[PDB]
């Protein structure tokens, strides 16, 4: 059940349903007891890769391994 | 300067500008001044807010001991036979820090 | 603008001149004018010969 159409390297069900969370450079399901740990929730698109017209994709933008001078609120897709 | 596979180093197309700002986003700036020279280093810190960030943190005394090559002698810090403490120099901070 | 395999788009060496005349060889030209703007489109036709 990993039928991702675009190769944005992430679950299309965790795209289109509730959300997901990048942790340890992998994408896990969104838990409701994660806000206290510091984690957040991301909701994105599956039919195209770059869902905002940024030069970076969703996987490059959630896991902040793209540029370290970007402010932190430009992390969610 | 960086070296490729053939063992020689190349300086062409490798600018220093595109690594300036990133460093100044993630580091603390420490300036020492003796009576002959000055020294300025950048040491990375730990953002305590976001929990996926795994950066091993230090304290400011540990960072002064680590950045300059400074010998711990009897608990105190010595640098080129100069004593450096929190009690024997003058510390200057700006108001936010 | 066209995108290569790495997902980014490139605008270098891609001129618009070398697709002008070909389009004007095979299309009909339709110009609409309202009282605020204008619009101009090119629609391809069928050479019956």
């Amino acid at each position: 059940d990993e039928d991702l159409d675009t190769d944005n390297d992430n679950i299309p069900d965790s795209y289109e349903r509730n959300g997901y969370t990048i942790k340890d450079l992998i994408a896990v399901k969104w838990e409701d007891s994660f806000a206290e740990q510091g984690y957040k929730k991301y909701v994105s698109n599956y039919l195209e890769s770059n869902t905002a017209g940024d030069p970076y994709t969703d996987y490059e933008k959630a896991s902040g391994s793209f540029d370290k001078a970007i402010k932190t609120e430009a992390r969610d897709p | 300067g960086t070296k490729n596979s053939s063992g020689q180093i190349v300086t062409e197309g490798n600018s220093w500008s595109d690594y300036i700002s990133q460093i100044d986003s993630i580091s603390a700036s420490i300036i020492l001044d003796t009576e002959n020279e000055s020294y300025e280093r950048r040491v990375t810190a730990k953002n305590l807010q976001d929990p996926e960030d795994k950066t091993p943190e230090l304290t400011i005394g540990e960072a002064i001991e680590k950045a300059f090559g400074a010998t711990k002698k009897d608990g105190l810090l010595y640098f080129n036979d100069i004593p450096i403490d929190e009690s024997c120099v003058e510390l200057i901070f700006d108001d936010n820090t």
